[PDB]
């Protein structure tokens, strides 16, 4: 599908509210496998199961290993911009 | 999951 830019608002006591799978070491993108109900990703409205996360706050995640992506994603705070695509 | 999954 089309590449999309999506804004997520997270408070400091919260996680993102997603599960991710995949990573470069497995030859697949960082993929959203779950959107947890009522948490920030669900509330933002624009992130969905099956979306590949291409970048977050301008940091490319296309070639990142799984744990690299976890570190990068969990570091982001507040108003967080995602670049995603559903394939 | 086919590959590892992390909740974040």
């Amino acid at each position: 599908g089309p590449i999309r830019k999506v804004l997520l608002l997270k408070e400091d006591h919260e996680g993102l509210g997603i599960s991710i799978t995949g990573g470069k070491e497995h030859g697949v993108p960082i993929l959203i496998s779950e959107i947890h109900p009522g948490q920030p990703a669900d509330r933002c409205g624009g992130l969905h199961v099956g979306d590949a996360i291409l970048a977050v706050n301008g940091v490319n995640l296309r070639d990142t290993k799984h744990k690299e992506a976890v570190t990068i994603l969990s570091q982001q705070r507040g108003e967080i911009e995602f670049e995603v695509v559903y394939v | 999951s086919r590959f590892p999954t992390s909740i974040i």
